[PDB]
């Protein structure tokens, strides 16, 4: 047999906890953002006489 | 209910690697209760000095998984004992009969609780081998109707690094 052992299903509550929600969430947030940019000049002058 | 013998000079290096359980036989309810779908077993056992690892692979669901355990050494050749984790108490493991590449016949009992099992290296097995284990489940004591073959066919190999139990 293959199964799931029953131990710690409940656990006791502690007085001054009103309330203790065992609740599973998962959120996940990616911002990726790539700038790249690359500029080339040339100037060339020749003035012969 | 007895320390019946072993396989007349067990050697875990013979009877390493792959065995597929052939038929259980016993009382747990749970083999009859839910007792439906029972997965195809396979074992590997690794000889780890006197002591064997045995990876038990299973589906469950679909789920492939290996349960790592230690067939520990109690000393006498062919008999285990496999520790309780504050499991409900540790099982003692005796192999009772094997010709190590064809079958195996395990005896194995918790708390004065037996079970037998018979492993078998190839997918057909000898009818004379499965009437054997049936005639020493009636010296078991245990009722044929007790005897719970599994499917043939659906065995795994190699779960995920997930679907390990590690129990060790």
């Amino acid at each position: 047999r293959l199964y799931y052992g029953d131990d710690e299903k409940y656990f006791r509550k502690p007085y001054n906890f009103l309330k203790y929600h065992f609740e599973a969430l998962a959120d996940t947030g990616i911002s990726s953002e790539f700038y790249d940019n690359a500029n080339d000049l040339l100037s060339k002058v020749k003035k012969d006489k | 209910i007895s320390t019946i013998q072993p396989k007349a000079n067990f050697d875990a290096q013979q009877f390493a690697g792959t065995w597929l359980l052939v038929a259980v036989g016993s009382a747990c309810r749970f083999l009859q209760e839910q007792g439906h779908r029972a997965e195809a077993t396979t074992l590997h056992v690794a000889p780890q000095g006197t002591a064997m690892a045995v990876s038990t692979f299973r589906k469950l669901d679909g789920i492939c998984w290996q349960v790592r355990q230690l067939y520990g050494d109690t000393g006498v050749l062919g008999r285990f004992l496999l520790q309780a984790r504050d499991a409900r108490g540790a099982v003692h493991v005796v192999v009772a009969e094997t010709d190590y590449q064809s079958f195996a016949v395990l005896y194995l009992e918790r708390a004065g609780q037996l079970s037998v099992k018979l492993y078998a290296r190839s997918l057909p097995v000898s009818d004379s081998v499965l009437s054997g284990f049936e005639q020493r489940v009636q010296e078991a004591h245990l009722t044929e109707d007790q005897i719970f073959y599994f499917p043939k066919y659906g065995f795994c190999e190699a779960a995920d690094q997930f679907h390990v139990l590690d129990e060790v």
